[PDB]
RNA sequence: GGUUGCUCGACUGUGAGUGGACCUACCCACUGUGGAAACACCACAGGAACUUCCAACCUUCGGGUGGCGAGGUAGGGCAGAAGAGUGACC
C-alpha cells in the first residue's frame, strides 16, 4: 500500500548547455510533498528541490522543480559538467517514504582517444605464484571501447576483468583498466603479451605489448 | 555552521547478526528535527529505512525492515541509533543518517546527510590486500601505480606520497574476483623526467583488516 | 361546587425545513493554521450555505446588539406543570 515513485529516464546523455528533464510519477497523489536530490558518485545526496518546486538554499538557479498533479519534473536549463550525478525524487507525503529509482546523467564532450599503457607483473607478485597483467586506457571519451588481450597472438577470453572510472566532472572523460590474470605457470608459457584497444578516437586499433623477461 | 552527521558502528557482520549504527549530530539539536535512516546497496538506489519524529518519538519503518530494525534517539547524547537484528545479505548497504529540514525553511526535504557507513552482511572472513607495484616503462609522459589485490571487505583507500601527490591520479573501482575477494588498482601519470629523482609511494589502508601498507613504486630495475 | 387568580411545587420538556439556536463547567471529539512540530502534545481560529429563533441584552418600540460542535456529563435558565396550599369572585 505504498506510493510508488516511478522515475524515468533510467539514464541520460546530453550535451553541455542542453535542457534535461527527469520525470517521477506518484502512484497516488502526494500533494507537493516531493523533494529532489543530486548525488555525485560516492558522496552523500544533496538536496535540490523541496515541496516539488521550491529551490533549496544554495542550489544553482538552473535547476527547478515542477508539479502537474501526480507528475513531478526536475529541469536543468543548461547543463554544466558539474551536473554529472544521479538524480532521485522523493515523496514524504506519507510513511513509508519513497524514492525514485534514480537517473544517471552523463556529460557529452568531443571524442578523446585513450592514452594506452601496459604493465607486466611485479616481481614480488611472481614469487607469490600469481601473475596479473594490467592494461590502462587513460582519459578518453566516448566510454564505449573494446579491449582485447592476445597472448602470442591468441585472443584471450574470460580471464580479464576491467573497470572504468566515473565520468570526470571536469574533463568528462573516462579511464579503463583491463586486467588479464594468469597462474604463474600459465604466464611462463608465452612470450608476447599484447593489449589491443579499439576506440572511436583511434582510427586504427592501438596495441601496447611486451615480451616476457625483457629489461 | 557546524551542521554535521557522523555515522558509525557499521562493518562486516555475519548473516543473522546484529549491529547498532550510531549517528552523532553537530551544530544543531536533534530534539527539534525528524531524523531518518536511508540505505544504498552497492550501485543501487536510495532506500528509506526508518525515521523518528520530534517531540513525540513516534517511529516509522520501511516495511522491508519492519520488526528487525529499531530506530531510537537519545536526547542527552545528541545521538540517534538503529539497532539491526537478523541481518540478511540484502541488508548490505551504506546506511545514511539524514536530518529533515525545518519546515519554514526546507519543507520535508532532507537537508543534511552523513557520509554514511557501510554494512557488509556476509560470512566470508576478512582478508587484507596484497599490494604490488606497477612500474613505468620507457614511454613526454608515462604512468605508474599500485595493484591492490585480493582483499575483503571493501573499502581500501589509496593515497600517493601521503596525499602529497593528488593530480593525474585514477583509482579504479574494485571488482569482485572470482575468489570472492576484491582487487583494484590505483594509477597516476607523471612526467618522464621525475622518474629518476621523485620517489613515488602509494599508501594503502584497509581498515577492516587493520592493514596499512606503503609501497614504493620505482622504475624498471634493469 | 365552580371561576379565576396568587404562591409553593413532584415531575417533564427544551421539539431541526411545514421548523430546534437558553447559560455555564468539565470531558469528549471534528476542521484549519501556527508553535524548530507529517503523528503525538500545546495554542489559536473555525464548524457548509440558505434559513429559523431570541430561551439573552438594548430600545425612541421603528429596530438594533450578540450568538450553532444537533457529542457526553453536570449544574443551572426558560417553559410547562401532577399535585398542594392560598386567596378573591360566583
Amino acid at each position: 500500500s505504498d506510493i510508488q515513485m516511478t522515475q524515468s529516464p533510467s539514464s541520460l546523455s546530453a550535451s553541455v548547455g542542453d535542457r534535461v528533464t527527469i520525470t517521477c510519477r506518484a502512484s497516488q497523489s502526494v500533494s507537493s510533498a516531493v523533494a529532489w536530490y543530486q548525488q555525485k558518485p560516492g558522496k552523500a545526496p544533496k538536496l535540490l528541490i523541496y515541496s516539488a518546486s521550491s529551490l533549496y538554499s544554495g542550489v544553482p538557479s538552473r535547476f527547478s522543480g515542477s508539479r502537474s498533479g501526480t507528475d513531478f519534473t526536475l529541469t536543468i536549463s543548461s547543463l554544466q559538467p558539474e551536473d554529472f550525478a544521479t538524480y532521485y525524487c522523493q515523496q514524504s507525503y506519507s510513511f513509508p517514504s519513497t524514492f525514485g529509482q534514480g537517473t544517471k546523467v552523463e556529460i557529452k564532450r568531443t571524442v578523446a582517444a585513450p592514452s594506452v599503457f601496459i604493465f607486466p607483473p611485479s616481481d614480488e607478485q611472481l614469487k607469490s605464484g600469481t601473475a596479473s597483467v594490467v592494461c590502462l586506457l587513460n582519459n578518453f571519451y566516448p566510454r564505449e571501447a573494446k579491449v582485447q588481450w592476445k597472448v602470442d597472438n591468441a585472443l584471450q577470453s574470460g580471464n580479464s576483468q576491467e573497470s572504468v572510472t566515473e565520468q570526470d566532472s571536469k574533463d568528462s572523460t573516462y579511464s579503463l583498466s583491463s586486467t588479464l590474470t594468469l597462474s604463474k605457470a600459465d604466464y611462463e608459457k608465452h612470450k608476447v603479451y599484447a593489449c589491443e584497444v579499439t576506440h572511436q578516437g583511434l582510427s586504427s586499433p592501438v596495441t601496447k605489448s611486451f615480451n616476457r623477461g625483457e629489461c | 555552521s557546524e551542521v554535521q552527521l557522523v555515522e558509525s558502528g557499521g562493518g562486516l557482520v555475519q548473516p543473522g547478526g546484529s549491529l547498532r549504527l550510531s549517528c552523532a549530530a553537530s551544530g544543531f539539536y536533534i530534539s527539534y528535527s525528524s531524523i531518518h535512516w536511508v540505505r544504498q546497496a552497492p550501485g543501487k538506489g536510495l532506500e528509506w529505512v526508518a525515521s523518528i519524529s520530534p517531540y513525540s518519538g513516534s517511529t516509522y519503518y520501511a516495511d522491508s525492515v519492519k520488526g528487525r530494525f529499531t530506530i531510537s534517539a537519545d536526547t542527552s547524547k545528541n545521538t540517534a541509533y538503529l539497532q539491526m537484528n537478523s541481518l540478511r545479505a540484502e541488508d548490505t548497504a551504506v546506511y545514511y543518517c539524514a536530518r529533515q529540514g525545518y519546515r519554514r525553511r526546507s519543507g520535508r526535504g532532507f537537508d543534511y546527510w552523513g557520509q554514511g557507513t557501510l554494512v557488509t552482511v556476509s560470512s566470508a572472513s576478512t582478508k587484507g590486500p596484497s599490494v604490488f607495484p606497477l612500474a613505468p616503462s620507457s614511454k613526454g609522459t608515462a604512468a605508474l601505480g599500485c595493484l591492490v589485490k585480493d582483499y575483503f571487505p571493501e573499502p581500501v583507500t589509496v593515497s600517493w606520497n601521503s596525499g602529497a601527490l593528488t593530480s593525474g591520479v585514477h583509482t579504479f573501482p574494485a571488482v569482485l574476483q572470482s575468489s570472492g575477494l576484491y582487487s583494484l588498482s590505483s594509477v597516476v601519470t607523471v612526467p618522464s623526467s621525475s622518474l629518476g629523482t621523485q620517489t613515488y609511494i602509494c599508501n594503502v589502508n584497509h581498515k577492516p583488516s587493520n592493514t596499512k601498507v606503503d609501497k614504493k613504486v620505482e622504475p624498471k630495475s634493469c
